[PDB]
């Protein structure tokens, strides 16, 4: 259509003078893995110990 | 789901052996070496027995022969629940740790120990939950209600139940499994969860744990951070002597069983003298496990001495032990473990190329025509078809060099490669 | 503006679709076995099914092998991890080089993971106890768009008393993480006192919880030291746990097996990938017989992925043995599982497009005449030599005021810097130790 075309470029628009995007860049803090290997072996302690 | 992904030992799954331990020809990916199998099957049926210990067994043999192949098979025909310890010659050289305190570490993590008890569960569906508390007091008062299919009734909880409880997010549509030794709450599933059988069941649960384990935990507390962070080193032997009459009470006492392991150690022949002689000290100890040695050298001078003494390794090792060598293969093994190749990489070969394959196979290694076979596959895949040519062969062979075909290439371009004395003409004229 | 050190002008093989080499292609002239030969490596690693294959380079100095491998690095691209490594850097005292060569081999392969974070914001309303109490604090974050109150750890609120902040303070909070980051005062209070040393923010726009998704990548090498050593955080019990025993050391295989056993989990739930990677290693003659004899078992391992050596001799002693004598410096059972490519040297003509083309990335102008003659000291001195005197041409050149190299900047340059034949030519006349 023609309203699929100004409504793709007007993001193009809404990035290329600043990145209005949603703008998120992100933080970049620490991943999230919550296995905690040890944890898995201190039932193994409790039981020796 | 063991990882695995294609490697030079993945296709070998077992020793491949029958009731009478007369190898097969083609059998559990180990093809040839019928003395070798047959002899290491005496030393797998010398695991599953058990009555016997201190015994030291060697591998030897020329390269491209599978020794390291054998002992691959000897650990995968050894099944689960027996622990396996597969160490290299040069892993013992620590600056933080001695090499002797590192090798009796790993003469302690060979074996293991089996400890079972017995422990209760109570399973079932939760109808609704009614918890009790007081907005200024306190002393918390749960009720809730476990219902099967032939069993419902209400359970009033105590303070750590409402612990557990709220420090971990549960409903009515969802059900609990609860421990009664442990305290410890399973939220298993909502209404994953279709449950049967009775409510209350009591289960046995076995844990398996090495001597090395016991060691550094009754070496002190920081010893479970240094068995899991690694910074152990240097135990006191008294730990070793209590910790070894501890372990035999526990055997006449009949509470814990052992499982006596195996001790592989890849490429010993570079090994110091103060290993050697420990070696030959700790292998007539009680709890000494079956121990099997790849001597890979040739015969050389030994690390730590200035004499060449034969095999790399002084006599007082190999008068203890058994020896078992293998011998080179014929051309059509070469075929055969190349199309067995071809069936654990999922590649199809064609007969003229496994023909050139094999040829080229005999002519320089085992090695290069198993890597041949894997980019063989590739030079088909960029003509876009799955069949293996026998023009990919050629191709991977004027591009993918040998050896000594690079040797006669070095000592004809000398004047190319700086030398010993670091002369080297980068120039072509004058 | 654009610094140029010995590369810079390569920009891959340059390969076609049917794999024939290019004469002039890429920053490249010649060596066409070595450059193809090259994108089948790269075609390896882009099999992602393929390791423990080890393949050295080995020539003779000013041949193109480190720029070879600059151009499988350039030609892998971002998305596949690069290690670039020599053998003289893998001796240590803290642990032994066994850790920091198989260390290495876990630094090579990558796993890039797909995760999703809680983020919340807004202006601190109340910081109270609950209603009775175990001393956690309900925070009401006042948001633009949205106003809610939430429950938190007394660790968080530690750091929250940490950041020293008070009624009505913007500050960013983390769910999973915890991390907390104070952006300022709102400014509904910067009318409260005229000069103050915290800045004024506005009202952070949007929900107060939000959620998005990142597409980043972690080396596995990266998650082995998260599961050896803790790193940091803001409390005085991470800190000191950092601050006891931050001295690096040696790795379990069980520790390895529980890593790439919840990372097989996280394979099984088909959130990550596994890519394999290259680890690159220079003047492997300078290696150890131990390093050797670690890397006889660490290629018949299974995640040693595609290496690439890089060695330039022949038959000459290894490093720890005493009589052993064997080609390139590596021992005879490593090579037999190693594959060599041979590099093939250059032309006068070759050399004057070596010059050439490293004068169009360098952008200086040359005239033919100097171009000749830095053909000429090209195949009378090194390849180095004339690379090397590329630069003091064009310096005399703007010393001069001239746009082009000259007859008279280059043989300049041959007066005031000596090669090194007219070095050994003036060393071999001694006064006293000349
Ligand atoms: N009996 C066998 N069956 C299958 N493959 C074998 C056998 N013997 C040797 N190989 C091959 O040899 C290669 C490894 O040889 P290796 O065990 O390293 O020799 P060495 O221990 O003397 O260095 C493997 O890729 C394997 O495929
Ligand atoms: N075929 C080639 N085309 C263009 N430049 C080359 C070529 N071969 C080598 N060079 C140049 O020679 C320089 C030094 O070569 P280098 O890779 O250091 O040799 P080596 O690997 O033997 O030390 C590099 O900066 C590179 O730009
Ligand atoms: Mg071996
Ligand atoms: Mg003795
Ligand atoms: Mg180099």
């Amino acid at each position: 259509n023609f309203m699929s075309i100004v409504n793709c470029l007007m993001q193009l628009r809404k990035v290329c003078n600043h990145p209005n995007l949603f703008e998120v860049r992100p933080i970049l803090t620490s991943f999230v893995l919550e296995h905690c290997v040890a944890s898995d072996y201190k039932d193994v302690e409790r039981t020796l110990l | 789901k063991s990882l695995s992904l294609i490697a030079a030992h993945s296709h070998i799954t077992g020793l491949g052996l029958d009731e009478n331990l007369q190898p097969r020809p083609t059998s559990e990916g180990m093809v040839g070496q019928l003395q070798a199998r047959r002899a290491a099957g005496v030393i797998l049926k010398m695991v599953q027995n058990g009555t016997i210990a201190g015994r030291a067994v060697l591998v030897a043999g020329p390269p491209s022969t599978g020794k390291t192949a054998l002992a691959m098979g000897v650990s995968q025909s050894l099944g689960k629940d027996v622990p396996f310890t597969a160490i290299a010659g040069s892993e013992i050289f620590s600056l933080e740790l001695s090499k002797t305190e590192a090798l009796t570490q790993a003469f302690r993590k060979s074996i293991g120990i089996k400890i079972k008890e017995e422990t209760e569960l109570i399973e079932g569906e939760v109808v609704e939950i009614q918890i009790d508390r007081s907005i200024t007091g306190g002393h918390k008062q749960g009720k809730l209600t476990i219902k099967t299919t032939d069993m419902e009734t209400i359970y009033e909880l105590g303070n750590k139940m409402i612990d557990g409880l709220t420090k971990e997010k549960v409903l009515a549509g969802d059900v609990i499994s609860i421990d009664k030794a442990s305290g410890k709450i399973t939220k298993l599933g909502r209404s994953v969860q279709c449950p049967e059988g009775e409510l209350q069941k009591r289960k046995t649960v076995v844990h398996t744990v090495s001597l090395h384990e016991i060691d550094v935990i009754n070496s002190r507390t920081q010893g479970f951070l240094a068995l899991f962070t690694g910074d152990t080193g240097e135990i006191r032997s008294e730990v070793r002597d209590q910790i070894n009459t501890k372990v035999a009470e526990w055997k006449e006492e009949g509470k814990a069983e052992i499982v006596p392991g195996v001790l592989f150690i890849d490429e010993v022949h570079m090994l110091d003298i103060e290993c050697f002689s420990f070696i030959n000290r700790a292998l007539e100890d009680e709890f000494a496990p079956i121990v099997m040695m790849a001597t890979n050298r040739g015969v050389s001078k030994t690390r730590g001495t200035n004499y060449k003494s034969p095999h790399g390794l002084p006599l007082d090792l190999l008068d203890r032990s058994i020896i078992i060598t293998t011998k080179s293969y014929n051309e059509q093994e070469i075929k055969t473990i190349l199309s067995i190749r071809a069936q654990e990489e999922e590649v199809e070969l064609s007969s003229d190329a496994l023909d050139l394959l094999t040829k080229t196979g005999v002519e320089t290694s085992l090695r290069y025509s198993s890597n041949l076979i894997s980019v063989a596959q590739q030079i088909a895949m960029k003509r876009k078809n799955n069949t293996v040519e026998v023009e990919d062969v050629k191709r991977a062979y004027l591009l993918f060099l040998d050896s000594a075909r690079s040797v006669k290439y070095v000592q004809e371009n000398e004047s190319q490669y700086i030398d010993d004395q670091g002369n080297v003409q980068i120039s072509i004229a004058k | 503006v654009t610094r140029t050190a010995a590369h810079t002008h390569i920009k891959g093989l340059g390969l076609d679709e049917s794999g024939v080499a290019k004469r002039v292609e890429g920053g490249f002239v010649g060596q066409i076995e070595a450059r193809e030969a090259c994108g089948v490596i790269v075609d390896l690693i882009k099999a992602k099914k393929m390791s423990g294959r080890a393949i050295l380079l080995a020539g003779g100095p000013s041949t193109g092998k480190t720029a070879l491998a600059l151009a499988i690095s350039q030609e892998l691209g971002p998305k596949v991890p690069f290690c670039p490594l020599v053998g003289s850097e893998l001796y240590s005292v803290e642990v032994k080089k066994t850790e920091t060569l198989m260390e290495n081999f876990r630094r090579a392969i990558g796993l890039r993971i797909k995760e999703t974070k809680e983020v919340y914001e807004g202006e601190v309303t109340e910081l109270t106890p609950e209603d009775k109490t175990i001393s956690h604090v309900i925070v009401g974050l006042k948001s633009a768009k949205g106003t809610k109150t939430l429950r938190l750890d007394p660790t968080i609120y530690e750091s929250i008393q940490r950041e020293k902040v008070s009624i009505g303070d913007v500050i960013y909070i983390e769910a999973n993480t915890g991390a907390v980051k104070r952006v300022g005062r709102s400014d509904a209070y910067a009318t409260e006192f005229d000069l103050e040393t915290e800045e004024y923010v506005p009202l952070p726009k949007g929900e107060v919880h939000k959620k998005k998704e990142i597409v980043q990548d972690v080396t596995l090498h990266d998650l082995d030291v998260a599961n050896a050593r803790p790193q940091g955080g803001q409390d005085v019990i991470s800190m000191m746990g950092q601050l006891l025993k931050p001295k690096k050391t040696e790795i379990t295989e069980k520790l390895r097996q529980e890593v790439n056993k919840v990372v097989a989990k996280y394979i099984d739930q088909g959130v990550a990938e596994l890519i394999p990677g290259v680890l690159f290693i220079d003047e492997v003659n300078m290696l150890d017989i131990e390093i050797f004899t670690y890397l006889n078992k660490a290629l018949e391992s299974n995640i040693a992925p595609v290496v690439v050596l890089a060695s330039n001799r022949g038959m000459t002693t290894v490093r720890g043995t005493e009589d052993v004598i064997s080609p390139h410096g590596v021992p005879p059972d490593l090579i037999d599982r190693l594959l060599i490519v041979r590099t093939l040297p250059y032309d006068k003509d070759e050399i004057r497009t070596i010059i050439e083309r490293r004068a169009t990335v360098e952008r200086l102008q040359v005239e033919s005449s100097a171009l000749d003659l830095l053909a000429t000291m090209g195949t009378e001195t090194s390849l180095r030599y004339a690379l090397q005197l590329l630069a003091p041409c064009g310096i005399l050149a703007q010393t001069s005021n001239r746009k082009e190299i000259v007859v008279n900047d280059v043989n300049e340059a041959k007066l005031l810097f000596l090669d090194a034949k007219r070095s050994t030519k003036i060393l071999e006349t001694s006064a006293n130790y000349l």
